[PDB]
């Protein structure tokens, strides 16, 4: 039985199925702050689900069977191609935002469906509420135009509006020196470019935007990258934690099911991220788009709903 | 008629049951079988006409009209298959439907025995002619131009709808046949004159009449291939056999209301075979020619003799496969060179031996050589218009000297003289282009051995 | 020679206040989005 | 730019991958098939037989029939004293003009 | 909203309709409007934002002091008349006010402003609803007072509407106001023939509820409110742009076409009655409202516009949106024409 | 009529003059509403009780009852339009132009 006004009717209501340990909680930091460790420690600790960060091919994980799609179907926007030439004049720099913030879009509709149907907490990387950073980072350098943080800017009014923040977030604080070092170990041949004034900027974001704004609304976790190392410590805090504070405490049954009927609803969630703003970042001309529209199509298990794939071995399709 | 209403809609399954690469082989090869079978519609008795049911007749008007549309069908489909080639299916097999549809409108137009049912399906074919236009036009004009060949029919067409039905509630039926019977005279009053007006003006349009006519050189000229030669082989025609069947119930009133409209033809057919010694577009030059050739058919309707009708029929006949074919040869050069200035691609007669034999044969029709059927039409027209006024010889004689230098110019800006030497991808002809032409001019010549078939119902 | 489609600049011009812009309607900020004014 | 657009693609020859092509299709098996029908139900059949066909019409529109109507009324009513034709279609003892 | 709840606020609205149509009394005819008013004031609130709002507050304004008119009306026919039968009207003063009332509650120019606005103010479900469901009930007393109803000032509020509605769509992009002013043309079509042949205007009313209908439910399936949003749906889903054509083509009354029914009828009606000059200068007129359909029909489906880049992860999802009953709507929208003879069940 | 219908006839009038012609607050514009609601009831009292007109005389209390329902809906709407603007006046509703 697909959710919707019925199933709330019958009992599905949220409360019903929500406890004291059902939270949402955010683990945030600059690059290479060891968020995806801490991250994984408190979703295992904890028994939460963990939600790794969303990445340039997120919703393809998400739809058919799972596996990453060629790049021609995310836009041509690639992250390695974002530290060679951030200034290159095709438009990788924002489209890959542009695209990105989708994504994590995306996820946290995912991330809120999952809270409110079975009751279980989550915990991400880099929510949308702080997507926000790599923007900035991208402008000061010179990386994006202005317009496209006027259309970030629109876009991101129009979606965030909808959907509650998270109940704790985690900030993996890291000075800036001590990234740059890890860059160079890690090992990765193109992020090694990432300079400084870019790394520092995200802090400043971070430090500056972000986080003094969160702390209104959520109970928000300092830890350096010493102290993020004791993963049973930060279990403690957020287990110790007040939530007396945010808008989740005006939330009852009948909120939470307006909210469920928008994150379960992918399209609805995706509606205004393709605003009819003109803009030639992320503006695709029509004969591109046709074309490579019928390729999505042609596609293994795409061209037909979902379960009606005759070439996929989906059966009783002259009966559904 | 059912027996060619029903293999018509059934060219839509077939299209679309077909294998992804046989839709162009399946609908030619059965749409020239119902094209055969319309043959049989000659059936033409001296007294009567073939009666077929309360809904369909089709006489010796409606027969000749009736078989070149449903031979236009195949040829239209030849014509097509080059630039709907990159085209993905289902817009391939939605354009071929699209097409059916026309026809299926067109052949149940020229049979609808009721004026009204005639009313509906005539403006039945605006909405796929205009969804041809714009959808496959290749020019940003083309969505201007349907809306010109949206609303100028629309204007004129609503106002007839009312004459219709008020003619209805006064003589209590727009039957054809009863009305043979039952026309009453018309007076000379003030509420008769606008009775006239709204009854023909909705013809005068798609003719076109002079002066009404800024649509044609707007849709025929966007138009991709298929849709210009329907637009001018039959939809033309549909505004000619408009008023040869609605000016049965418009005597006497018809002897003086004429004359504005006969002034805009005489002259009108002056002008715009003038436009087309200047004109920089080959495909506008064409669309011009139907302006000056179909302002013959108003004048014979509008004179009411038997032998300007019998001009007439043979006239909308001869244009219908002349035109049809001019489009043709203009869009082979345009498919090579992709362009359709008419000084661009010069001397084509050294590159395209045999497609310059299509191009003479085309212009001598078109200048009306005797005695192919567009000579017996213009002919017959000519000696009626005499009679009724033996100083028009002058307007129609000018004519003719027009006609025939703007024909060989034709003939000679593209096919004589030296040819362009920075173009150098004028590939040889096609046998799809060759043959495209050999269709159309082979019966136009076939029909001169035995003409009185598309000589009307006056023969 | 391909069939010509919108671009941006045909685009635009269903994408204002109103189709035919006067003095009047100078200054006519489109709708918001989600039809939601700020507070 | 104003956005991103492919280029526009150039016409191909069909001449180039199939000199014997005909021109209907790419695939030089359904090119052979496209020409063979248009020139058997175009050729053979509409004109060669539609030609016949109409040429042995069944005495269209009563013009044969009328001439040999004719030619027995002009034997009839020639070699009877009676006139050729009367200048009345309809005989005067049936109409009655007014006043 | 909790769901029972917007039932059955859905229910009273029906209710509020169905009194006014079942009811031989004026007074119960005018508790229907109080309490179809009512109950459609909240679901226009139900997205709690100021545009909202505003629109709510326009309407209720407008339906209220209509309401005052229409039991001034009764009040002065029962002085006159001394009863309350729902019938003609038995004084002229009577007769001006309650077809002046319930010009204001259907919109009919010049009592329209509140049209573009109220419908542009509310979402789409909320906008179907006003522009559908609400003009059944004011229909039903014109269907029943329209011998005592003055014959210059009915054609006059059918001929300015018409007018008004053609003009007043040209120079929109929103499509809730072009659906808005698209219901006041059609209007005038409706109270135009309603003198000389009530079922005509109930043919009319119907092949516009479910015209419009089709049109509102396909806007729904995309959440598409103007027209550069709409014209991204040849991007995503190609079947919705090819019925929002079939249907804007019917809507424009062109033949062979379902919205070509009523335009037919109404001039056969008009004729019949020596009525020749309006027929055609509502004809002609109408071509206004065939206009903006077809700039609509160019910017969804005869041309591809523009599309964005994010558009590629819609296509990853299916169409989840109720879109209930629009495979019916659609052919009836389109391809009701063969059975025009039918409309003989509504006498 | 009789000279009592002048006066309460002419009182609708008033108020309907009124109720077209908003000034600057809307709650003052709902009064011009209730105003006719008011001549309304006393024009149909009379014409109901002066007639001997038994059932009817329940008619005015239902029309009391409605008009009343519906100004309680108008002043829940006055009161949502102050809470955003911070005051009912009318020239703030305007944001339906464009
Ligand atoms: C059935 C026909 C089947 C077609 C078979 C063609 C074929 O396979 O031979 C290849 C044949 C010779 O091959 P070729 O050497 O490579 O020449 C082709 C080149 O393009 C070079 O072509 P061209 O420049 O030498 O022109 C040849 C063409 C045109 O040449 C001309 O002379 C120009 C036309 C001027 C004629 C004016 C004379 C007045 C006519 C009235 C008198 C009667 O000749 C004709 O049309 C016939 C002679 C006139 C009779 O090709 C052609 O001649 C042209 C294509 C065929 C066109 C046929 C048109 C006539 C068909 C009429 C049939 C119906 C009877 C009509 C009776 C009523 C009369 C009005
Ligand atoms: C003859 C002509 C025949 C043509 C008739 C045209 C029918 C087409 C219906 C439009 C398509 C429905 C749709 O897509 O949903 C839109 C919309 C949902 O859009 P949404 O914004 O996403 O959700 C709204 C809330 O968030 C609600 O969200 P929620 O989570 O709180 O859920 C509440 C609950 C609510 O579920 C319900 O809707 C049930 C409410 C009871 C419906 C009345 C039952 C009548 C039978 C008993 C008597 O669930 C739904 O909302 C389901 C979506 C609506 C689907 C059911 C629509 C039934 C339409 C067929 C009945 C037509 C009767 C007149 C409609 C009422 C007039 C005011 O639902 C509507 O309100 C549609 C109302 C239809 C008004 C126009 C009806 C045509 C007027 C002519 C009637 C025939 C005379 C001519
Ligand atoms: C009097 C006889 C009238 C016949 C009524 C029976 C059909 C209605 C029952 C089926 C139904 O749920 O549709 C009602 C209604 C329409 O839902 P829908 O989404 O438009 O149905 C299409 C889906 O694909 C529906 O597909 P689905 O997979 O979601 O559900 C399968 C459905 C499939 O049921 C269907 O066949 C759907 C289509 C039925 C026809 C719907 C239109 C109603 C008939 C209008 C006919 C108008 C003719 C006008 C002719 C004028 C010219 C003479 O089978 C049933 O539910 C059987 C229930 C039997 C009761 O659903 C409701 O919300 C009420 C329940
Ligand atoms: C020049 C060489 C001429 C040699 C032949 C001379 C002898 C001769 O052929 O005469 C025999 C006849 C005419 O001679 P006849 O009629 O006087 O007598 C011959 C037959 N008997 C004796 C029995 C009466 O020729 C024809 O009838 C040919 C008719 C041509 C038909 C053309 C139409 C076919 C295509 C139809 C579908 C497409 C049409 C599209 C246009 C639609 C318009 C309707
Ligand atoms: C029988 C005799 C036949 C006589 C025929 C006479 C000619 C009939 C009218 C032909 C109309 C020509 C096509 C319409 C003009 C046009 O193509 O549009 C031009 C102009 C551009 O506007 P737009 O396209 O919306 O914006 C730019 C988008 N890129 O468009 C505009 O700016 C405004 C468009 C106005 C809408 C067109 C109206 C069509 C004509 C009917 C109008 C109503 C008639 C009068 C009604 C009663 C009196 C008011
Ligand atoms: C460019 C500007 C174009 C301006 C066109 C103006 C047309 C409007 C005026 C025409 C009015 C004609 C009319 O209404 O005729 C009334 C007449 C009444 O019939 P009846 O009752 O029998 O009269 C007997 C009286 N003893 O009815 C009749 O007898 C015949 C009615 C026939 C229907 C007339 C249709 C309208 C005429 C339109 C003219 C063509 C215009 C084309 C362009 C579109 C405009
Ligand atoms: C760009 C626009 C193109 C579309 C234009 C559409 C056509 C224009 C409208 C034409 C309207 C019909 C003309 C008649 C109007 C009504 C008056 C009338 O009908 O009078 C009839 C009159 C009867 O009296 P009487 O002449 O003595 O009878 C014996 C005649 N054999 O008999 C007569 O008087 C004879 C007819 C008189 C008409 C004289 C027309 C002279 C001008 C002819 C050129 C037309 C120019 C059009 C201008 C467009 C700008
Ligand atoms: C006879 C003439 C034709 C009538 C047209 C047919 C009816 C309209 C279409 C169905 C509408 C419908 O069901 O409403 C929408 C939803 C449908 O459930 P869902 O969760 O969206 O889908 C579930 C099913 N699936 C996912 C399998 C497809 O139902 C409800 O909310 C049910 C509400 C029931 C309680 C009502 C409250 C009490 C009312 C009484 C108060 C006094
Ligand atoms: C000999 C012979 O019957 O030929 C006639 C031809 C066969 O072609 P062909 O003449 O053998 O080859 C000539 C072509 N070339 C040069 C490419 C080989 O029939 C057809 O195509 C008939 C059309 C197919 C369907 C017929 C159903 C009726
Ligand atoms: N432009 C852009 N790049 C991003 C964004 N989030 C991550 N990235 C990039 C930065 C890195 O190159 C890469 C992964 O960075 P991470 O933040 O996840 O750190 P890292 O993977 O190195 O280790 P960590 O998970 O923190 O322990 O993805 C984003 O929102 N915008
Ligand atoms: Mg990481
Ligand atoms: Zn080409």
């Amino acid at each position: 039985l697909q959710y919707g006004p019925l199933a709330y009717i019958l009992g599905e209501k949220a409360t019903k199925k929500m406890t004291e340990k059902s939270k949402l909680i955010t683990v945030d930091g600059n690059i290479c702050s060891g968020k995806s460790k801490l991250a994984k420690e408190i979703a295992e600790k904890l028994g939460l689900k963990h939600f790794p960060e969303a990445g340039i091919h997120y919703v393809d994980s998400t739809t058919g069977d799972g596996k990453p799609l060629p790049v021609q179907f995310s836009g041509n926007c690639s992250l390695e191609k974002f530290y060679d030439d951030p200034k290159s004049n095709d438009g990788n720099s924002y489209r890959l935002q542009a695209w990105l913030y989708a994504s994590r879009l995306l996820q946290y509709a995912d991330a809120l469906e999952h809270l409110l149907s079975t009751g279980q907490g989550v915990v991400l990387e880099r929510s949308i509420y702080s997507d926000f950073v790599f923007l900035e980072a991208m402008y000061r350098q010179g990386f994006i135009r202005k317009q496209c943080v006027d259309h970030y800017n629109q876009v991101k009014k129009v979606t965030i509006c909808e959907y509650l923040p998270p109940h704790v977030v985690v900030y993996v604080d890291v000075p800036v020196p001590e990234v740059q070092s890890r860059i160079q170990k890690k090992g990765n041949p193109h992020e090694m470019k990432i300079t400084s004034a870019y790394l520092q900027d995200i802090e400043n974001a971070y430090k500056g935007t972000f986080l003094p704004e969160m702390s209104e609304k959520c109970e928000v976790l300092q830890y350096s990258a010493w102290e993020a190392q004791d993963a049973e410590k930060v279990v403690e805090d957020i287990e110790y934690l007040k939530y007396d504070k945010g808008p989740w405490l005006d939330q009852n049954d009948r909120k939470l099911h307006k909210l469920r009927m928008l994150v379960q609803d992918k399209l609805e969630v995706l509606n205004y991220t393709s605003i009819p703003v003109f803009l030639p970042e992320v503006t695709v001309g029509a004969h591109q788009s046709d074309q490579v529209f019928q390729e999505f199509t042609e596609l293994p298990g795409r061209k037909y709903r979902a379960g009606y794939n005759e070439d996929v071995g989906d059966k009783w399709i002259w009966l559904k | 008629m059912l027996k060619y209403i029903i293999p018509t809609i059934m060219l839509m399954p077939l299209t679309w049951l077909s294998k992804n690469n046989m839709i162009w082989v399946n609908s030619t090869a059965h749409s020239l079988l119902i094209s055969f079978t319309s043959l049989l519609l000659m059936n033409q008795f001296g007294d009567n006409s073939l009666n077929f049911s309360l809904l369909f007749f089709s006489d010796s008007l409606s027969t000749p009209l009736l078989i070149l549309t449903m031979w236009l069908l195949p040829l239209m489909l030849m014509a097509s298959q080059h630039h709907l080639s990159k085209e993905n299916l289902t817009r391939k097999k939605l354009f071929i439907t699209m097409l059916i549809s026309l026809q299926l409108f067109l052949i149940m137009t020229f049979t609808a025995m009721e004026l009204i049912l005639f009313y509906i399906l005539f403006e039945a074919t605006l909405v796929p002619t205009l969804i041809i236009i714009t959808r496959w036009g290749n020019q940003t004009e083309r969505l201007n131009a349907g809306l010109y060949f949206l609303f100028y029919t629309l204007a004129g067409s609503l106002p007839l709808l009312v004459a219709l039905i008020y003619i209805q509630n006064t003589v209590g039926s727009l039957n054809f046949l009863m009305l043979q019977y039952w026309v009453q005279p018309v007076h000379n009053s003030w509420s008769n004159v606008f009775m006239w007006l709204a009854c023909m003006m909705a013809f005068m349009v798609k003719m076109p009449l002079y002066g009404l006519h800024l649509w044609l050189p707007k849709a025929h000229v966007e138009a991709p291939i298929a849709g210009s030669m329907v637009l001018a082989a039959v939809l033309l025609k549909l505004g000619g056999y408009g008023m040869l069947r609605i000016t049965l119930i418009l005597n006497p009133m018809t002897d003086f209301m004429a004359y504005p409209f006969i002034m805009l033809s005489l002259w009108g057919m002056i002008m715009t075979s003038s436009i087309c010694l200047r004109q920089t577009d080959l495909k506008s030059l064409i669309a011009y020619s139907s302006v000056s050739h179909m302002a013959l058919v108003i004048v014979a309707i509008l004179i009411q003799t038997p032998w300007s009708y019998m001009g007439a029929t043979a006239l909308m006949i001869a244009h219908g496969l002349t035109s049809s074919m001019l489009f043709c040869l203009a869009n082979s050069n345009y498919e090579r060179i992709h362009s359709r200035t008419m000084i661009l691609a010069r001397g084509l007669q050294t590159l395209l031996p045999l497609m310059a034999t299509w191009w003479l044969l085309a212009s001598l029709t078109n200048l009306a050589l005797p005695p192919t059927i567009n000579l017996i039409g213009e002919l017959f027209v000519v000696m009626s218009t005499f009679s009724w006024s033996n100083i028009t010889i002058i307007l129609m004689g000018v004519n003719m000297v027009i006609t025939a230098l703007y024909s060989l110019y034709m003939l000679i800006m593209t096919q004589r003289g030296k040819y362009t030497y920075h173009i150098n991808n004028i590939s040889p002809s096609f046998t799809r282009e060759n043959a495209l032409m050999s269709l159309h001019i082979l019966p136009l010549l076939l029909l001169t051995l035995n003409p009185k078939i598309i000589l009307g119902p006056l023969y | 020679a391909r069939q010509w489609q919108p671009d941006v600049e045909w685009a635009e011009q269903y994408g204002g206040a109103v189709m035919y812009p006067t003095k009047e309607t100078a200054h006519w900020k489109p709708p918001p989005w989600n039809d939601v004014d700020p507070p | 730019l104003r956005w991103q657009e492919d280029p526009e693609p150039e016409d191909e020859n069909l001449y180039e991958k199939n000199p014997d092509s005909h021109g209907y299709d790419k695939d030089p098996a359904v090119d052979i098939w496209n020409m063979r029908v248009v020139f058997f139900f175009g050729f053979s059949i509409v004109l060669v037989l539609g030609s016949t066909f109409v040429a042995y019409l069944p005495d269209y529109r009563m013009q044969e029939w009328a001439r040999r109507e004719a030619e027995r009324l002009v034997k009839y009513r020639e070699a009877h004293g009676l006139p050729i034709m009367e200048s009345n279609c309809f005989d005067p003892s049936k109409i009655q003009l007014p006043e | 909203m909790n769901p029972i709840i917007f039932i059955i606020i859905l229910l009273t609205i029906m209710l509020g309709t169905i009194i006014v149509m079942i009811s031989s009394h004026w007074l119960l005819v005018w508790i229907g409007f109080e309490m179809n008013m009512l109950a459609i004031i909240p679901i226009m609130m139900k997205n709690h934002n100021p545009r909202a709002t505003e629109a709510s507050t326009k309407y209720f304004l407008t339906q209220s002091t209509a309401s005052m008119l229409l039991m001034m009306a009764v009040i002065i026919n029962l002085m006159f008349s001394g009863q309350w039968t729902v019938m003609k009207l038995f004084n002229p003063m009577a007769s001006m006010l309650m077809t002046m009332a319930l010009a204001m509650k259907l919109g009919m120019a010049p009592f329209h402003f509140w049209v573009p606005e109220v419908t542009q103010g509310i979402p789409l479900s909320s906008g179907l609803i006003l522009l559908t469901w609400q003009k059944l009930a004011p229909m039903s007393v014109l269907y029943q007072i329209f011998p005592s109803i003055n014959l210059n000032l009915i054609l006059t509020l059918s001929v300015l509407s018409i007018l008004i509605g053609g003009w007043g769509g040209l120079n929109q992009t929103q499509l809730r106001k072009i659906m808005a002013y698209s219901s006041i043309a059609h209007m005038g079509w409706m109270t135009a023939v309603l003198p000389y042949n009530p079922t005509m205007t109930l043919l009319n009313l119907i092949i516009y509820i479910i015209m419009t209908s089709t049109m509102f439910t396909m806007f729904m399936a995309n959440s598409t409110t103007t027209t550069l949003s709409l014209s991204h749906t040849w991007n995503k889903t190609p079947i919705m742009t090819v019925l929002i054509l079939a249907t804007l083509l019917s809507m424009g009354g062109l033949p062979p076409l379902s919205g070509f029914m009523p335009k037919w009828m109404i001039i056969q009606e008009m004729t019949k009655n020596n009525s020749i000059i309006l027929p055609t200068f509502m004809a002609i007129t109408a071509l206004l409202n065939l206009y903006f359909y077809m700039r609509l029909t160019y910017s969804t489906t005869l041309t591809m516009f523009p599309s964005t880049n994010n558009m590629k992860m819609k296509w990853q999802f299916p169409l989840m949106k109720k879109m209930t009953f629009l495979p019916t709507m659609v052919v009836l929208s389109t391809m009701m024409l063969p059975l025009t003879p039918m409309l003989s069940v509504l006498e | 009529m009789s000279m009592v219908y002048m006066n309460i006839m002419m009182a609708f009038t008033v108020s309907l003059v009124g109720l077209l012609m908003y000034r600057s607050h809307l709650m003052s514009s709902l009064l011009c509403l209730e105003g006719m609601m008011l001549s309304l009831f006393v024009m149909a009292a009379l014409t109901i009780l002066n007639s001997h007109f038994t059932l009817a005389s329940m008619m005015p209390i239902i029309l009391l009852v409605f008009a009343a329902c519906e100004a309680a809906l108008g002043l829940s709407l006055l009161v949502m339009v102050s809470n955003t603007y911070g005051t009912d006046y009318v020239q703030n509703l305007n944001l339906l132009q464009c």
